[PDB]
């Protein structure tokens, strides 16, 4: 055993492409719709639970990640990318910040401490990008509520609202002609349970869908990242 | 042999209503030898003023060092540290030396831009927080400090009232002091101006 | 310093006075020295006030990670591990002094942990200067399965016995109160000194002190 | 601390004080120093509070680990792991063990392991500072292949002496009993051994 | 063909090419020839000059006192093995005050060549080996192939031509065994032996290379006018 | 083993080119315009955003200009992820060169820091290099106002004005064209906006498209100030030069 | 297609081609047997006399790993080697730590987990040895074989190399006759008998059997080689049973 | 096309390393089950034994982790027994480390997280096995969580693998469906094996006899394998009713 791949298994094409950040988002774009829309008061980030079968729990697979006490994620493409991604996010979080300010990052620092390790996966040697693209949502005292999308490459942009993965292309058109720059957060569950139905094929319920949520504080602070519960999910659905 | 007393200094920190004060002497010597009588101890990055008494290499080398690590930090975050923010910043980075530490006495004093709050704190050479409303004292007449400040001071003083408190705590515990001394220093600062100003003492 | 610990019918109580002091000198009078490690685990700190904190905070950002990944509360056998097998990897230089108190699945349980990595498993512990003093009230007083206020009156009346007979401690006392239902903590749970009233003011009037130069920059 | 592992015909039993000391201060007066590596595999601790705790919990992982793979580790075996750890990291370590299992196939066994990190495997150990009182008491009374309740009153008589005389021993005497049947945990108080 | 790229890689049908084209390098060696009776073991080589101005190649190594080897391939990486023969014989005698088992220091070359087989970036060793020696359980001669196949023998040879030697040794083996107490006679065998592997050239003075080990008789090498004895 | 796979981005073709270099050149004609342009009395950066939707959060986004220091800023032509290494790598030896001088790195020593970087990645660690090309805007007080531009061979080379990314070819000519060494910043504003919108392959220069910046000594007391513009300034300035 | 070019690779098949050509090198090799008795095992080999310059009984095949367990392959000989030498250093480091001899379950995994991790990378080459070992322990008698793959199992008799299936039913018989068990002396004699029987498919060269034995009463639980006498009685029966 | 040799992206998104480890997996021809009591999860599993040569008592797929954990396996034993040791290892390290058990979640996760690396990083190949971990967990109950080559993992009410998984799968599920709980609603483990046993023998259409079996039985601070002789019992029970 010699980790001998010491080369990139990235590389630029002859045409400026680089093959498997593409290929990366290729597999992105299979993965299953999740979308985020930002209100005045807070974000909204939302996915389709799609389970794998009827025999498995799917509340045991969360696809919304809680990373910091304010910050929230949810991905399109590769579960188990997205998984050590988390992992990592939220060990950044502490490590390289809490650790030394005593507080948690504010979103865009952690989005690009994130955006940092996907580009690393992009340049270094024996490594293929991550499959996935995220969408992390947040809040902190100085720059407020804010969603940001991150991608293969390490790229990430700030958006108002959006959506990736399958019926995206489908989903942005909707949200660009429902999002308006004052939405309540509620306001934005309801969009955002709209956008989600039409690229759900089979059930949907409180069950087959998570979607949290940032805020107000929930009772030195209380969080602002709050997934809603199956219940509370299905108690919006009939006023949909 | 006391690095922390080879050459000698002091720095006092207090809060007032809607501002806090920071005090130094200008003293630098090699023991008894006085050699800088314009070796300044309180720093700034931003709005949050930053005190260090104790061994002046490990005081120049600290203020280059919290200066290096601002810096960045407004470039990454997009604004300016702020105290409490600091004060982690400080104590996280003096511990990093537990074992082989900076023979130092910090003294973290500001306003906290959007809150307003004054803000001071003290720490030991190894970073543990003394974490004070009233007032924070450092250096060889450390002691003489706490006796001064504790019958001078009051809480809420007007900026004016608080400099003649802060001042005269500092003058009288520097001249029962053989180390510190040879000028002195005092900032008072509030939420947006800040008055520097020189004190008129004994030179010897 | 004074902290104590005793374990009561529904679960912990946590005690601490709050005297910092740098030699002889005290440099806080309201000093903290109960400390989160998770929602359901807190610790009492005496020894080396730095080791104390950043031992503490180090295994209270580690049991957060621990916790987000397992998805369930940590244990306070895992916090215990944490800061013993560290400690104990560092000889005793790192001079933390703890008392670790909180509530498991498993029910309530109280550490004392010691800087050289050694760790007592007891219903009552106390540490720091103060110790012996708040001893004596345990020993005096103490019995299995308090209910909660007594076991608060007790842990108060072990951090006074501190306060007052050791030099080493002294201001107000903070209590912390850990069970199933419920996390109290209580700071100041008790004034048991008046802060002394001065008599004169000696506070200068304005233009006293003797100027060379100002200088005024706006912000 | 005054600890002690004696065979007898059904197996064998563990005994202990509860006194730990810092200096003259008693810190803990209810100290457990009988402390289960396995499931019939337990070790009597003297020394360093913090090294025998921290050897015993790496014995605890290997044999944890051992019995994972290979099936019940035997008691040679625990004792020569606990042994490996004191005889290779002997100058950073104030450790003073006493080994003692049941097998079905080899019955009760005691292996003590002292500073050096040495090991002996003997029909029953005393250790700790308590133990040079009862040498003489214990080489005249104990005998090989006594009834539980004889092996049971041979450590009871012999830690309370060792009590009696040792100031950093006192407090109760604990017992872990090892044999086929089972772990049986016994306390005995002041109020009963003193008076014998 | 597809699977000679490198050692580590296995043909389909289970075998390893870059070793076989080791082993040929062997073959185009020089040929070299080892016999032993009960008392001594010899080494006969031919040595291969580049033309007629050029020396002629030296094939025998010294290991120790009472050990040695004729090569044939790559004399670098004879010149590699032979160092490290030469290490653990030493290795012995000063840790163990103890002469190296002819027996173990194939198993030892054995094991070094292997390595080399079953590894990226590296490659197997280019040469054969004849390995003599006199030890506590008399004398001994070993075949080493750089695959790692190391076989003890009563004569044999290995290079261009060995088969001739190989055939002769194998007819003459019950005269040669019996030839103790008389190391001419032994190394006359081996002169003989070699010879059959010979044509166009035939056995001149600075030629032949002669090496002899046995009960009381050091690993020594002959060459120049000692061997015009033999011619 | 391994080498199998290895694409060797650090070799030279028979022409003697670096493939990757070449190849990572071809990657930035693609991405979005930037330009710098020097005048005597300050620079512009300005570029241009690529394919936006109305749903980007504009106010709170940065792909195209960024800080090194408080005299130093860069404008990036391609991935933007391999830029913002780069970029903290920058930041940090402009506050060791601080540290250890106690002055503020020299435009050209961060530059060529910088492009000894890139560099690198052309001639060993068999790594990709980095899909970027930079214009650096500075100020110093040994050679004042500077301009330069680095690519991923790790060349870097000083402008009075210059351009990276997309159409380079047609707007270098145009700077060509309208560039005076006179010039003054409220004109180098215009011309960077004029020349975008010549080059740009939207259909029309709008506020929401691009990123803008100046680095004035314009300030009270002859100091060195670095604006970065916000949304509504670049539309003000549009209006101004009259392209809205 | 390249699937075979490279150690580690899954074809689409899910099949490791590298490790199933290095199954073609070892059954190239000579036939090799175990054979687990009452309380013990037995193992043998043939080994090809390839000339007559071979000195007879010098190069041993059969292996030992610390006192109690043998280890005998067919194959890449070298590789073997480099097996053995491995479990040398893991039975060793066992018995360091936990001061009881490595058992034979044990043991097997150690060889196993190392031979399987030769097939986790391209950088390295898999065994060309399928190796059958086995001993007595604390628990009794226990035979194994092991694979390129890393896959091994335990085993009533095992067989490998040229002559295998040979070997393999000559052992299902023997199984078969004796479900009480065999004897420690009867399976020398048995062992020797199949290795000559597996001869038929290296029939063109002769051959020189060698033969080892663990035995809880024959040897002490100890493994020895049988030599002398009792390999010479081994032999005769072998000749016998061919005739 | 070496985008199909190692752990690199093809043009469609897809790692054919991953999926071609998916097809090692049924190498084996071994069918798995595992379902949950109210105090206990049960796991079975086919056993074959071809050779009348091999040692029956050592051919397992089943493995005992820690005392609370069991783990079936299937797919090739090279690569089970690599999962084995380093799922005990990893569990009396985190015993250590953390002074608790190591739930069985934690563990998969962590096995899974490990199965992620190899599907990202190009040297080493995923392992050809689905690992199937059991417990009675001290905080969520019986538990089981299941752990592929691509790195994914998730919890069941019950679960089958193998080359007739979707059989056993749909047999299972329309069991669930009728009684409309997550559990055997069964007091005796030994009557929730029984259970697992007959519905295999349901959705296989096989009969087993005492050799053919292999059960594993997690309950309440441990998890133990039966023997013939205790799954004889068992079948005798199923045979009588
Ligand atoms: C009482 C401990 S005691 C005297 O053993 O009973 C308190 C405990 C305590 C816990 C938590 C906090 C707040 N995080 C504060 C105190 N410990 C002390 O009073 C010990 N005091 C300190 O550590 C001083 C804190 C300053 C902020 C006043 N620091 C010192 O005395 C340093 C100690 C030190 C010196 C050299 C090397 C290492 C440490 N002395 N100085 N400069
Ligand atoms: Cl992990
Ligand atoms: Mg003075
Ligand atoms: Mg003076
Ligand atoms: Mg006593
Ligand atoms: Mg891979």
């Amino acid at each position: 055993m010699t980790d001998r791949y010491s080369f990139s298994l990235t590389t630029f094409s002859p045409s400026g492409k680089l093959g498997q950040i593409d290929y990366a988002l290729t597999a992105v774009k299979q993965g299953v719709t999740s979308l985020g829309i930002k209100a005045t008061n807070g974000v909204v980030i939302a996915t389709e639970k799609k389970s794998s079968s009827p025999l498995a729990m799917s509340e045991t697979l969360s696809k919304v990640s809680l990373l910091t006490p304010d910050i929230g994620a949810v991905y399109s493409g590769m579960g188990p990318d997205y998984r050590v991604l988390v992992d990592k996010s939220r060990k950044v979080a502490h490590t390289s910040y809490k650790r030394i300010y005593g507080e948690y990052p504010p979103t865009k620092l952690l989005v690009s401490e994130v955006a940092k390790i996907m580009q690393e996966a992009t340049q270094s040697g024996g490594v293929r990008p991550f499959g996935v693209s995220l969408l992390i949502a947040g809040h902190d005292e100085f720059n407020g509520f804010s969603l940001y999308q991150v991608d293969p490459s390490g790229s990430y942009f700030p958006w108002k609202a959006t959506a990736i993965g399958k019926g995206s292309v489908a989903a942005k058109t909707f949200l660009e002609k429902r999002w308006n720059d004052e939405l309540e957060l509620e306001d934005a569950i309801h969009i955002a349970l709209l956008t989600l139905k039409e690229s759900v094929e089979g059930e949907f319920n409180g069950d087959t869908i998570e979607l949290a949520i940032i805020g107000d504080e929930n009772p030195d602070k209380g969080p602002r990242f709050r997934k809603l519960t199956s219940q509370e999910i299905n108690d919006r659905l009939e006023a949909l | 042999s006391d690095p922390s007393s080879i050459n000698g200094g002091i720095v006092v920190a207090m809060t007032g209503k809607d501002c806090v004060a920071i005090a130094c002497d200008l003293r630098l010597g090699s023991q008894s030898l006085g050699v800088s009588n314009k070796f300044e101890k309180i720093f700034h990055y931003g709005h949050v003023f930053l005190g260090i008494t104790g061994l002046a290499t490990d005081v120049t080398t600290l203020n280059e060092m919290f200066r290096y690590k601002t810096n960045l930090y407004k470039l990454k975050e997009e604004r300016a540290i702020e105290p409490e923010t600091f004060t982690q910043l400080v104590s996280s980075s003096l511990y990093e030396r537990r074992f082989g530490p900076y023979f130092v006495g910090p003294v973290v004093a500001g306003i906290n831009s959007k809150s307003g709050k004054p803000f001071i704190a003290g720490f030991d050479l190894i970073g543990c927080i003394d974490e004070a409303k009233d007032f924070i004292v450092s250096g060889t007449a450390s002691d003489q400090l706490f006796g001064m400040c504790e019958s001078l001071y009051e809480p809420n003083l007007e900026p004016e009232d608080l400099f003649e408190t802060i001042s005269q705590a500092l003058l009288n515990a520097a001249d029962r002091d053989a180390l510190s001394g040879w000028g002195a220093v005092v900032y008072i600062i509030k939420k947006d101006e800040v008055v520097k100003r020189y004190l008129k003492m004994r030179q010897d | 310093t004074t902290i104590a610990g005793v374990v009561y019918k529904d679960g912990i109580v946590l005690g601490a006075d709050t005297r910092a002091t740098e030699g002889m000198v005290v440099a806080d009078k309201n000093c903290s020295k109960i400390h989160f490690i998770s929602p359901n685990i807190y610790c009492c700190g005496a020894g080396t006030a730095a080791d104390t904190d950043m031992t503490t905070q180090l295994i209270s950002s580690n049991l957060e990670l621990h916790s987000l990944s397992t998805g369930r509360l940590p244990r306070v056998v895992t916090a215990n591990r944490m800061l013993k097998q560290m400690l104990f990897r560092y000889q005793g230089y790192i001079g933390a002094a703890l008392v670790l108190g909180g509530v498991d699945v498993t029910g309530p349980h109280l550490y004392s942990i010691y800087p050289h990595g050694s760790t007592d498993k007891l219903p009552y512990v106390t540490m720091g200067s103060g110790s012996l003093a708040a001893m004596a009230v345990f020993e005096d007083k103490f019995r299995p399965d308090m209910e909660e206020e007594e076991a608060k009156n007790l842990v108060s009346e072990a951090i006074a016995a501190g306060i007052f007979n050791d030099l080493g401690s002294g201001g107000n006392i903070d209590l912390c109160v850990i069970s199933k239902n419920k996390l109290d903590f209580l700071r100041p749970y008790t004034v048991p000194n008046k802060k002394g009233t001065r008599l004169g003011r000696y506070r200068c009037e304005k233009g006293t002190t003797a100027v060379l130069t100002e200088k005024i920059t706006p912000l | 601390t005054s600890i002690m592992a004696v065979t007898f015909k059904d197996g064998v039993i563990l005994g202990a004080d509860s006194r730990t000391t810092t200096g003259a201060y008693i810190a803990n007066r209810v100290t457990d120093k009988l402390t289960r590596v396995h499931d019939k595999i337990w070790c009597c601790r003297s020394g360093s509070a913090a090294d025998t705790q921290a050897i015993a919990d790496i014995v605890q992982y290997h044999l944890e680990l051992y019995t994972s793979q290979y099936g019940t580790p035997s008691t040679e075996t625990a004792a020569s792991v606990f042994k490996e750890l004191c005889y290779e990291n002997k100058d950073n370590l104030t450790a003073g063990i006493i080994v003692a299992g049941y097998d079905d196939k080899n019955k009760g066994e005691v292996y003590t392991i002292p500073l050096g990190g040495s090991v002996h495997k003997l029909p029953y150990a005393i250790a700790g500072s308590g133990s040079t009182f009862i040498y003489g008491y214990c080489d005249k009374n104990f005998r090989e292949n006594m009834s539980k309740e004889e092996t049971v009153d041979f450590i009871k008589h012999s830690l309370s002496q060792a009590i009696k005389w040792d100031g950093s021993s006192g407090g109760v005497i604990r017992m872990v009993v090892l044999t086929a049947a089972g772990v049986e945990r016994l306390i005995f108080y002041p109020d009963e051994y003193e008076q014998l | 063909n597809n699977y000679d790229g490198d050692t580590v890689t296995f043909s389909p049908t289970g075998r390893l090419f870059q070793v076989e084209y080791a082993l040929e390098a062997i073959k185009q060696g020089s040929v070299t020839v080892g016999l032993r009776s009960n008392t001594h073991a010899v080494l006969v080589a031919l040595k291969r000059n580049a033309d007629e101005l050029s020396s002629y190649q030296k094939k025998i190594i010294k290991c120790d006192e009472h050990m040695g080897l004729s090569l044939a391939g790559l004399a670098p990486d004879a010149r590699v093995l032979s160092n490290y023969l030469r290490q653990q014989c030493n290795y012995s005698s000063l840790v163990f005050n103890r002469k190296l088992a002819v027996e173990r220091a194939g198993h030892l070359l054995c094991d070094k060549a292997q390595k080399n087989t079953q590894s990226y970036g590296g490659r197997p060793y280019g040469v054969g080996l004849l390995i003599i020696g006199y030890d506590k359980s008399g004398a001994h001669l070993l075949e080493f192939q750089p695959s790692g196949n190391v076989t003890e023998l009563y004569g044999t040879a290995i290079g261009a031509r060995s088969q001739g030697a190989k055939t002769y040794l194998e007819r003459t083996l019950d005269t040669f065994i019996k030839i103790d107490g008389n190391p001419d006679e032994l190394i006359k065998a081996g002169v003989e032996a070699i010879s059959q592997s010979l044509r166009d050239e035939s056995l001149t003075v600075d030629n032949l290379s002669i090496a002899i080990v046995g009960k009381d008789t050091p690993f020594t090498i002959y060459d120049g006018e000692a061997v015009a004895k033999y011619i | 083993g391994s080498r199998r796979y290895d694409s060797r981005t650090t070799i030279f073709s028979p022409e003697g080119r670096l493939y990757q270099v070449e190849y990572a050149l071809e990657s930035i004609s693609h991405a979005g315009t930037a330009i710098g342009i020097m005048a005597s009395d300050g620079i512009v950066l300005a570029a241009e955003r690529k394919v936006t939707s109305t749903l980007l959060e504009q106010d709170t986004s940065t792909e195209k200009l960024y800080k090194l220091n408080d005299k130093i800023a860069v404008a990036v032509a391609g991935l933007t992820a391999d830029a913002e290494i780069l970029i903290n790598t920058a930041r940090i030896h402009a506050q060791n060169y601080l540290k250890t001088y106690n002055e503020d790195i020299p435009v050209e020593i961060l530059v060529r820091r910088l492009s000894d970087i890139k560099q690198g990645y052309t001639q060993h660690g068999g790594l990709r290099p980095f899909g970027v090309s930079f214009i650096y805007a500075g100020y110093d007080d040994r050679y004042g106002y500077q301009l330069y531009t680095s690519n991923p061979s790790g060349n870097y080379t000083g402008w009075k004005a210059i351009s990276v990314g997309a159409n380079t070819s047609a707007a270098q000519t145009l700077l060509q064209m309208d560039y005076k060494d006179d010039m003054k910043v409220d004109d180098a504003i215009e011309l960077a906006l004029k020349t975008l919108s010549k080059t740009t392959d939207s259909s029309a220069l709008t506020y929401d498209r691009l990123e803008f910046a100046t680095i004035r000594k314009g300030a009270n007391d002859g100091e060195v100030y670095q604006k970065i513009f916000k949304p509504q300034e670049i539309k003000d300035i549009l209006v101004k030069t009259g392209i809205t | 297609t390249g699937y075979d070019l490279s150690n580690s690779v899954f074809s689409p098949d899910g099949r490791n081609f590298q490790v199933e050509y290095a199954v073609k090198a070892v059954e190239n090799g000579t036939t090799s047997i175990g054979i687990k008795c009452n309380d013990g095992v037995v193992f043998a080999v043939e080994k090809l006399i390839t000339s007559k310059l071979l000195v007879p009984q010098k190069n041993v095949k059969i292996q030992v790993v610390d006192r109690h367990i043998g280890c005998v392959y067919s194959g890449l000989i070298p590789d073997g080697r480099h097996l053995v030498n491995r479990g040398r250093e893991e039975a060793a480091s066992f018995k360091k730590l936990y001061k009881t001899p490595i058992p034979i379950p044990a043991f097997a995994d150690r060889l196993g987990q190392y031979v399987q991790a030769h097939t986790l990378y391209n950088s390295v080459r898999p065994f060309g040895v399928s190796t059958i070992f086995g001993g007595v322990d604390k628990n009794g008698a226990h035979l194994y074989m092991l694979e390129p793959s890393g896959s091994y199992w335990g085993y009533k008799g095992a067989a490998t190399g040229k002559g295998r299936q040979s070997a393999k039913a000559e052992l299902e018989k023997l199984v078969d006759h004796h479900p009480e068990g065999l004897s420690a002396r009867e399976a020398v004699k048995q062992a020797a008998k199949i290795i000559y029987l597996a001869h038929e498919d290296n029939k063109e060269k002769d051959f020189e059997l060698e033969i080892s034995w663990c035995s809880l009463s024959e040897t002490n639980g100890l493994h020895k080689f049988v030599k002398g006498d009792l390999l010479q009685e081994a032999i005769d029966f072998a000749q016998k049973e061919i005739n | 096309g070496y985008d199909r040799h190692i752990t690199i992206f093809s043009p469609e998104g897809r790692l054919y390393q991953v999926e071609y480890a998916f097809k090692a997996t049924n190498q084996t021809n071994i069918n798995s089950l595992a379902v949950r009591g109210k105090d206990c999860t049960v796991v079975i599993s086919q056993k074959k034994v071809p050779d009348k040569l091999l040692d029956p008592t050592t051919v397992s797929y089943i493995f005992c982790i820690s005392r609370t954990i069991g783990m079936v396996v299937n797919g090739p034993i090279p690569d089970a027994r690599n999962a084995a040791l380093r799922a005990k290892a990893e569990a009396a390290e985190f015993r250590y480390k953390y002074g608790y058990d190591m739930p069985c979640d934690v563990l998969a996760k962590r096995m899974a997280n490990l199965s992620q690396i190899y599907t990202q990083r190009a040297y080493m190949r995923p392992l050809g096995v689905i690992l199937t971990f059991v417990s009675v967990d001290e905080e969520l109950g019986p538990s089981i969580y299941k752990t592929d080559p691509a790195g994914y993992y998730v919890g069941y009410k019950a679960t089958a693998t193998g080359p007739k998984q979707q059989e056993i799968t749909t047999n299972l599920e329309n069991h669930f469906k009728k009684s409309k709980i997550d559990h055997i609603n069964e007091e005796s483990w030994e009557k929730v094996v029984e259970f697992a046993i007959t519905h295999m023998i349901d959705a296989l259409g096989t009969e087993f006899s005492k050799n053919d079996l292999e059960v594993g039985v997690a309950t309440k601070d441990k998890f133990f394998t039966l023997s013939a002789e205790n799954i004889e019992e068992r079948l005798v029970a199923i045979a009588e009713q």
